[PDB]
């Protein structure tokens, strides 16, 4: 017998202060207890369990469903955390093309490695006797069991010192773990290639690990986690958006589901509308009408969905691009390339919850969105092709109160094209009216006046009903607005108002403020300044609007 | 070459903080250090028994091309029992020069608790999850862990008696990787003085704090005021009366009667030219009560002013600044906000660092997404303060301009 080389056991213990489980047996039917015996006395035979006396006070319930089924959720909850290596899953969009590529299932996984014998005595569990008139058959496991919390992770290390060193003395292939399969990938020639596969399966074997003798049953196209990996391409498993009558909130989710996960390859999917139908609703079975915007939405889905469209594989020798649209109401999409027409992946933004935004603001976090998902997939910065010209973003962000930065791009004349839509003045205007304004409400009956006064004796006071002190400073300075010419300085005590304004938004949840946006859209130049409320500053009337 | 115990505060478990997503040169570069590191011993690989993880990036420090491994220890140190103190030496700040001293090769020297390694576990991703990441732990003393210092104190004193001895005119101070030294002697003096520090630790960053004063609340002085000069005037004033009790702005305010034109020249009456002064006088004095304490946490706000000029204030309450200043240095910047967000961040550390021996916690004026993705491109500190984001803008940012 050639010696098999051990595989150093991982310490494990019990999370503190716990000890270990203690769950009572359930009654099993004469034949499934014939069936876990049989089942129990091949792998007693093999080596993975083993037999215990009495003294093991643990114990975990076992099912036969003949296949044995041991439930170690009360174990799982007792068992130390371990490092799950397993968060986030490799995208295929970040893979390298290679001439020949194999996939390597190992057989017996978690049985071939061996379970840290201190910790052993916690997997015990017991086969009832028939008409339990015998004590039960005692058992222990060797190996790492299935369903327990720290196979795979134990698994997945030992693999991986297992691994090292031949992938340290090939540097001509690549080698990637995931769960109980390994993929191999060389640019060398097929029978090269087939040779060092079979040099890993030597070198597995040296640790008493199982290749398939026979050929690898798993041969391109490989469907993996929802997607379709084929020798030169990649792309999602086919989506398919079905035909209903009515649409339900289970079958609105399995739309977003389709096509948020299909979006990643396919440019332009719009999920604001169809998820927009399920704010608020809490309701698996309700059922909720489609709107004229949702079914213009999926129609478009639809017929962008019809062809199939495949991605490509990355190319670390040409430079990586990024490439952003936006498409309204808070929607953004974005297409990861190399080549033209050629895409890595694609993907979408949905602007934040606000009560005001801007254009421009959402583009830079799109744009940090797409720069950390590149750092993940690529390892690197992408350079954007940004729908926004050089002068737009230098006057944003030398004016913008905030910092912000975007990483190197370039504009990109595809329309709609992201601009500021106004900008306030430094310094008041030489020639312009200046209007003082103001504005007030009863806090009981919500009653309330908006108005103004000018340096040209021009005046107006508005009175409101079912309104607020901040609409009301609001609306003072939307009727200063209205009321004056292109060139016009604004006097406000309203803190409120110039906290809004100045954080530059081009649209908002209230139609007072989306108002004064269109109005400020109009004007040629607007200063707008603020002077403490009842200072005696005059001009500032606040008795005006609060009689 | 003994190692002192070392455990965590009661009722708290390790820390256990994502690793954020790395570029592939700074992968690489963490590979062969760490490589490096793990031929010295100084690290050593650990199994998924080990759930604890703390993040790591690689920086490039000043005048260098070499890469460094820095370690964000914020989670591990909250988490790490008050190691016990040293009295903050307050005539640092009054030293005429300062020169920051990076000793972090010293800690590598002494060996760490060993039930405690497995709570200095980090991590070398690895991109698209392709590969697993790559875990060590720390055997020796790491750098950025607040118990290094604190270990390191006494054979830290012991090579540090001779020039201690020597030079009783010397301020010595140390505060993580760094060792702070103050003196009044000239700039080629001192540096030669800080090369004879340097062989001294061998064998075993220019600060000038007297250029640096507290700034007071200034106004104009015009000949000629319009509407809107006396208009911010009196919004200035009216802020700074919640600092200083006497401000007084009635008699300017009067100024303001009637709806007149913003930029229409108001000449002043002789009560306002009194008031003004009056409320000069006032503001030349420094405010009433200001006092630090020791057990609560600096608080530091930073205003972005345009023109690569950015203005700071450190407070423990509202309205009594302990230090306030405007940093408007220009280093390879001009065109990117982060990088100079991400380097004043960096000085008010080190001043606070100066002044009262601990880092405050920050209030950035920048959204948290844009921050998180990039300011560990330009960080070259080896600690890390603590931070927040205002989102709303502040009306006060021109009152500091
Ligand atoms: C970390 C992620 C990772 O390695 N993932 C994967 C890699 C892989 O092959 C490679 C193995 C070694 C190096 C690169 C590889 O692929 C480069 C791109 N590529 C992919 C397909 C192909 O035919 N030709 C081609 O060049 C295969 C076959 C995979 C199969 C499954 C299934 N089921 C799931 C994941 C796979």
């Amino acid at each position: 017998m050639v010696p098999i080389s051990p595989i150093e056991t991982v310490p494990v213990k019990l999370k503190p202060g716990m000890d270990g489980p203690k769950v009572k047996q359930w009654p099993l039917t004469e034949e499934k207890i014939k069936a876990l015996v049989e089942i129990c006395t091949e792998m007693e035979k093999e080596g993975k369990i083993s037999k215990i006396g009495p003294e093991n006070p643990y114990n975990t319930p076992v099912f036969a469903i003949w296949r044995k089924l041991v439930d170690f959720r009360e174990l799982n909850k007792r068992t130390q955390d371990f490092w799950e290596v397993q968060l986030g899953i490799p995208h295929p969009a970040g893979l390298k093309k290679k001439k020949s590529v194999t996939v390597l299932d190992v057989g017996d996984a978690y049985f071939s490695v061996p379970l840290d014998e201190d910790f052993r005595k916690y997997t015990a569990f017991t086969i009832p006797s028939i008409n339990n008139e015998t004590p039960g058959i005692r058992y222990q496991y060797n190996v790492l069991p299935q369903g327990w919390k720290g196979s795979p992770a134990i698994f997945q290390s030992s693999m991986t010192k297992i691994l090292e060193p031949f992938a340290a003395q090939n540097p001509d292939i690549v080698i990637c773990q995931y769960m109980d399969d390994l993929y191999v990938g060389s640019d060398l020639e097929i029978g090269q290639h087939r040779t060092k596969i079979e040099e890993l399966r030597q070198h597995l074997l040296r640790w008493g690990l199982t290749t398939p003798d026979k050929k690898h049953q798993k041969e391109p196209p490989f469907l993996w986690m929802g997607y379709e990996l084929h020798p030169d391409k990649w792309t999602v498993q086919p989506i398919v958006l079905p035909e209903k009558d009515s649409w339900t909130v289970n079958d609105i989710q399995k739309l977003v589901g389709k096509l948020n996960w299909a979006s990643q390859i396919y440019p332009g999917i719009k999920v604001r509308q169809l998820s927009k139908l399920l704010r608020g609703t809490k309701a698996l079975t309700e059922v909720i009408p489609l709107t004229e915007e949702a079914e213009l939405e999926l129609a478009e889905n639809r017929e962008i969905l019809k062809e199939p469209v495949h991605g490509v594989y990355y190319d670390p020798s040409k430079d990586l691009i990024a490439e952003i649209q936006k498409q309204g109401q808070g929607q953004w999409t974005y297409q990861i390339y190399q080549e033209p027409f050629k895409n890595l992946k694609t993907g979408k933004y949905a602007r934040m919850r606000g009560a005001h935004t801007n254009d421009v603001k959402q583009l830079t976090e799109a744009v940090q969105k797409i720069t950390t998902e590149s750092i993940v997939i690529w390892g690197k910065t992408p350079k954007f092709k940004l729908p926004i010209q050089k002068e737009t973003w230098e006057t944003w962000w030398t004016e913008y109160w905030q910092a912000t930065w975007i990483p190197e791009w370039e504009f990109v004349n595809t329309p709609p094209l992201v601009k500021l839509w106004y900008q306030l003045e430094k310094e008041p205007i030489v020639g312009a009216e200046t209007f003082y304004v103001d504005g007030a409400a009863n806090r009981e009956t919500k009653l309330g006046k908006a108005g103004y006064v000018t340096n040209k004796g021009r005046q107006k006071v508005v009175p409101l009903t079912n309104t607020t002190n901040q609409k009301t400073e609001l609306q003072a300075i939307y009727l200063a607005l209205q009321d004056s010419g292109l060139e016009v300085n604004i006097v406000t005590d309203s803190q409120y108002a110039l906290g809004i304004i100045q954080a530059q938004p081009d649209k908002s949840e209230s139609e007072l403020v989306n108002q004064i946006i269109e109005q400020l859209i109009k004007k040629e130049k607007v200063y707008l300044a603020w002077v403490p409320a009842h200072k005696g500053i005059g001009g500032n009337e606040q008795v005006d609007k609060l009689v | 070459i003994e190692t002192v115990p070392v455990k965590l505060k009661p009722g708290m478990d390790g820390p256990k903080v994502k690793q954020w997503p790395l570029t592939e040169e700074k992968i690489k570069a963490l590979v062969e250090i760490c490589t490096e590191m793990e031929k010295e011993g100084k690290i050593s690989k650990i199994g998924p028994e080990n759930p604890y993880n703390t993040p790591v990036f690689a920086i490039k420090k000043k005048d260098s091309t070499k890469w460094r491994k820095l370690v964000d220890f914020r989670e591990l140190n909250k988490r790490t029992q008050d190691f016990w103190g040293i009295p903050h030496p307050a005539g640092l700040k009054k030293k005429k020069s300062v020169t920051v001293l990076d000793v972090g090769d010293a800690y590598f020297s002494v060996p760490l608790d060993e039930d405690f390694r497995k709570y200095t576990a980090f991590t070398i991703p690895s991109i698209n999850n392709e590969t697993p990441g790559i875990r060590y732990q720390y055997n020796v003393l790491p750098q950025g862990w607040k118990g290094s210092p604190a270990i390191f104190q006494s054979s830290m004193t012991k090579i540090l008696e001779p020039f201690k001895k020597q030079n009783p005119d010397i301020v010595i101070y140390q505060y993580m990787d760094d060792l702070y030294v103050g003196s009044d002697l000239e700039i080629g003096q001192h540096r030669t003085k800080i090369e004879e520090l340097r062989q001294h630790l061998l064998r075993w960053y220019e600060l000038h704090p007297d250029k640096w004063t507290v700034q007071p609340i200034v106004l104009p002085e015009k000949d000629s005021w319009t509407v809107n000069d006396i208009q911010k005037l009196v919004g200035k004033l009216n802020w700074a009366s919640q600092i200083y009790p006497g401000i007084k702005v009635r008699q300017l305010s009067k100024l303001l009667r009637g709806t007149k034109a913003l930029t229409e020249v108001i000449p002043l009456t002789e009560e306002a030219e009194l008031e003004l002064a009056e409320n000069r006088e006032i503001l030349k004095e420094p405010v009433h009560g200001v006092y630090y304490d020791p057990s609560k946490d600096l608080i530091a706000e930073i205003q972005k002013q345009g023109q690569g000029q950015w203005t700071y204030q450190i407070y423990q309450e509202p309205f009594k600044n302990l230090k306030t200043g405007k940093y408007a240095r220009m280093r390879g910047a001009h065109t990117n906000d982060v990088k100079q967000l991400t380097e004043a961040v960096q000085k008010i550390t080190t001043e606070s660092i100066v002044i009262w021996g601990k880092t405050p916690k920050f209030k950035l004026p920048i959204q948290k997404e844009t921050w998180e993705t990039w300011w560990t491109e330009y960080w070259q500190a080896t600690w890390i303060p603590e931070w927040e984001f205002v989102n709303t803008p502040p009306l006060v940012k021109l009152w500091y301009q």
